[PDB]
């Protein structure tokens, strides 16, 4: 909900850096990924309706335990706001950032063997919206840049011509570049349509909607942070600054 | 195109109150249209004159 | 402008398009030109423009 | 049977996808725009004993003031034209300038980024295949005018088929001796010097006599829908000049004699309809490359 | 003996015998004016942020205010602009345009209207014979540059008599190999590669060696009276535009590749000097045209 | 070689030359304006239990309030409109209306005569024609879906030759079982039930295996140029009553059944261009025919 709350490239690396991996992993069992499922959807159909679970659904799945699994719960936390099943990873490793882990050699994961293509098609990008995809390449970017693959992450834009045309523009290194880009990346948001408390048929859709009627509930909850009548309450580690820079950046 | 017109019992000239046209500078217009409008006896002879 | 086709906003500041208008005019009255034209006169009254 | 076709119609690349956008297509125009005044502002200095103009136009175009010892390189604006005619030629190329960029430039003048409110004529011949028998020699030569020389070295006449393709609006033959030319599958005229063709109508077969060789010159016309201030002149220098300067060098491209042989050649392509439009807008691109470098040699 | 010659100067079609007077040249003239302050006012009107510029050029042009859900074709002007255009290029076209209209339209604009206060250089080559022995075989391609392919089979050196008509100013050749040419009864000179010559000195003989094919390039100019508003760039993109549209589509008429090619073959007919004073209001009539279409498009 | 071809394509008569100027459109559109708010004002006074409606909207259609002991026939409009239906189907019709009364009738409103507005989709299917071998017999049937049946009764495997013209936009084509279709002297590709096709791309090719009949079906799909108020359903409507009426009773004119057919006939004939225009003109005059009717049974 919080992740999904943020609609600049600056504020959704801000919280990667703050946000640990242990929240990108879940603990609830789920289910197996890609299965043909009959769900009901009462308000619209007296018979079941059918569908396919993904792994960009809203709700926990069981996830491999090798690597691939760990970076495919990270993308799928960024975009769809919960990530997979893979215990025993270790408290050297969940206690890094999302950024650390990304970015960052000093954490001992090795991720330069990975393919982009096979992440895109497990994570299903045909079935993503121009946002979640945003959100993806921004992951993508930022593994590239830590591997020295800057080269291949082109290519692979060149070979897919509608992700070259919302690839995001900034320097996996340069601050300057985070502050420039003006891309709107939120997926939940307040609405300036009217939104109602009905239902949605798909997995995916039904699932974004109850996010979007969370964080209207958690807009107007106490939990939430209100910057222009209590700023001063902030501490000023976290209080918001214009020169805000992420750390070797 | 406004127009106006007073029809009159007598007989008499059928006229305009005003010069059809106004030159400026700017451009051309037409005035405003008035009529004065009379019955007419065929075989008065100063009024066909006029 | 009183115009109905003209919905440009002429602008005041600056040098008057009308004084050069009125100096261009004099120099053609010297050369025994013909003075500018409606729409020669258009095209330099609606030069200062916002 | 023998098929030979024209060389610049070979595989043409794929152009790039990006800077395509409403907001994109402003900032080219804007380009065009404060490019023609910088020609102007130089010539009005030049002409006069004041550099105000010439200071003036220089600093809404490069966002900085003109310096005497330093080099005159357009700023901002150039780095940005510079770039975005590289991704224009080639998907390959990457896609360096920020939008943010783009967008504060588009707002130094005010500018419809319309391209499509005004048409042009290109010159090049698509000839797609040419089609000969057994026993003769058939050569494509040229690209703004096709000569097209056949010889026969058989026993009796044959039939050299010509594909034009369906995108040129008019085709014109001329022959260094009157030959017979139809559509397929209709009776054959008297032989004449110069023959009007639609492309559309089908392909044509000529009549090939085995006494002399007949050379046939063919000239082409084709519409393609450009903005108002395309001037083909200026985009043809600005072609030439961005070849120099290498900001077409890029792997696994194709190059071109002329900017109406690339146009002409990605029109032909499978996707040429969504093709044409990314090639208007490097036109107009490289009309203010070749405006802005003129005024502003490196 | 063998005969070759160029292909545009065959069989020259008669011209229109109508709208040739005083006051319908006058109309040509206007509609040329008003076409070129129809772009101008475009381009004003996209800088401005208005549309009125545009509206009062395209009402002076059209006589009829532009309407939101009204197409803009281009009013009377536009249909009687094309009718003319018709009327010049045969003599079977009918002249549907009356007289009344041409004169209503001339008093819009105070041109003058003459054709014969300018000139304008035309580059098409003009080679009315080519005249070879047996044994020899010779071949002509090209209209702007023509390029004269002779080879001799035979045992001995032949002689290849040139004529480039009367009319033509300047005419330079260029061979592959230096070759020998001389005017009648004149002794020959070293061979050179390029040869100056005044088409009015007389028939020039070639010296053919045998052995490999020796090639020849001729370039020509001439020099034609045209009004002080032509220009060549803008008449070249009309003339393609017209043939595009079917303006051009009557029987019995002869198909050029340009206008340079259409005026010298004309200019090189008999009472061709009647001829040319209608092509170059064709000509004019044709800058209103690409003018008129690039502003409006239909 | 057997030839089979469209019913309805076949020789179309021509089409009234009159009442087709400015001043005659305009008569067509203040017609169907006019006549639209008759049917509107009959239904308003159904409801509203008052004929005041009904009364104002009669007066303006025909000059004359209506009367309780006399016929609502609906005046001179009425009248009008119907000699113009007439005069547009055939050349041989007489034009009985003179421009007089039009004019007079055309300034009752205000409405812009422009047909070229909008457009509309016609669904007759052009076949022009089905070339077919020996041995092999073809049937089409049908105008709105054309429904073609081959059966090859030869040793080997036939070539049928589809022609569908070239100025329908896009044609899908079904078959019963799954078939080869390619263009001409092009590969043919693996079997499948659908393909869609640009008739511009030439004639095409369909294999016809040997013992069991195929059944092709075909859609079509035409864009013609109309103005913004036409109406499909309200045209066809219309047509049908003009038939029944009896006012397209002409000799030596083809009938249709529907005027989908109508206008694509007329489209696809020699100079179709200047033909349809004039199609244009009477849908709408049939529009308002229907509307007039419909409130006024006479």
């Amino acid at each position: 909900m919080d992740v999904l709350s943020k609609g600049s490239l600056k504020e959704l690396l801000a919280h990667l850096e703050k946000t640990p991996l242990e929240e990108a992993i879940s603990y609830r069992i789920g289910t197996v990924p890609y299965q043909n499922v009959l769900i009901s959807r009462n308000e619209y159909y007296n018979q079941l309706y059918p569908d396919t679970t993904s792994l960009i659904d809203g709700v926990s799945r069981e996830g491999q335990r090798n690597v691939n699994g760990l970076i495919m719960s990270i993308i799928s936390y960024v975009v769809s706001g919960s990530g997979h099943y893979i215990p025993n990873i270790g408290f050297m490793l969940l206690r890094r950032s999302i950024l650390d882990i990304l970015t960052k050699h000093d954490t001992g994961l090795v991720t330069n063997n990975l393919n982009y293509g096979i992440i895109a098609r497990n994570l299903t990008v045909s079935k993503m919206n121009c946002e979640q995809r945003k959100r993806m390449l921004i992951c993508f970017k930022l593994l590239a840049y830590k591997d020295g693959n800057q080269n291949d992450y082109e290519i692979y834009l060149n070979q897919n011509i509608p992700l070259k045309q919302i690839a995001p523009n900034f320097i996996p290194g340069d601050m300057r570049t985070v502050i420039h880009n003006q891309d709107q990346l939120a997926i939940v948001g307040i609405p300036a349509y009217r939104l109602t408390q009905s239902t949605e048929l798909s997995i995916r859709d039904d699932n974004a909607k109850s996010y979007k009627l969370g964080y209207v509930d958690w807009y107007n909850s106490n939990s939430f942070l209100r910057e222009r009548s209590e700023f001063n309450l902030i501490r000023l580690k976290d209080r918001d600054t214009k020169y805000g820079k992420l750390n070797g950046w | 195109f406004n127009f106006s017109y007073d029809i009159m019992t007598t007989d008499g000239v059928t006229r305009l109150k005003e010069d059809i046209l106004i030159v400026t500078d700017t451009g051309n217009d037409i005035k405003p249209i008035h009529f004065y409008i009379y019955f007419e006896n065929r075989n008065d002879k100063k009024l066909r004159y006029e | 402008d009183t115009s109905f086709i003209d919905t440009r906003k002429y602008c005041t500041d600056g040098l008057s398009p009308r004084e050069i208008q009125k100096a261009l005019n004099r120099q053609r009255a010297y050369y025994d030109r013909p003075e500018l034209t409606i729409s020669e006169n258009k095209t330099l009254l609606s030069q200062s423009i916002i | 049977a023998n098929r030979a076709t024209s060389a610049f119609l070979d595989n043409p690349h794929p152009v790039g996808v990006n800077y395509v956008d409403e907001g994109s297509r402003q900032f080219v125009a804007v380009a065009e725009l404060l490019a023609s005044k910088l020609i102007d502002s130089s010539r009005e200095s030049d002409e006069s004993n004041s550099d105000v103009p010439f200071v003036q136009a220089y600093s809404k175009f490069a966002d900085d003031n003109p310096r005497h010892l330093r080099v005159k390189t357009g700023g901002k604006m150039a780095n940005a034209l510079t770039n975005v005619i590289r991704s224009y030629y080639s998907i390959n190329a990457p896609a360096i300038v920020p939008q943010v960029e783009i967008d504060r430039l588009a707002s130094k003048a005010t500018v419809s980024g319309d391209m499509y409110n005004s048409y042009a004529i290109f010159n090049s011949v698509p000839i797609v295949e040419v089609l000969s028998p057994a026993r003769t020699t058939v050569s494509i030569v040229g690209s703004d005018r096709a000569d097209v020389t056949m010889l026969n070295t058989g026993a009796g006449a044959a039939n050299i088929t010509f594909n034009f393709g369906q995108i040129a609006e008019t085709v014109i033959l001329k022959g260094s001796v009157p030959f017979q030319l139809a559509r397929l599958n209709q009776p054959m005229p008297a032989a004449r010097f110069t023959y009007k063709l639609r492309p559309l109508d089908g392909p044509f077969i000529v009549v090939l006599p085995v006494g002399n060789p007949l050379v046939i010159s063919a000239t082409a016309a084709t519409r393609i829908q450009v903005p108002l201030a395309f001037n083909k002149a200026l985009v043809e220098s600005g072609f030439q000049t961005a070849m120099n300067d290498g900001l077409f060098d890029i792997q696994n491209v194709n190059y071109y004699s002329s900017f109406d042989e690339f146009i002409i050649s990605q029109y032909h392509a499978q996707d040429g309809i969504n093709r044409v439009s990314t090639c208007v807008i490097l036109g107009l691109a490289l009309q203010a490359y070749d405006q802005m470098r003129r005024a502003l040699p490196v």
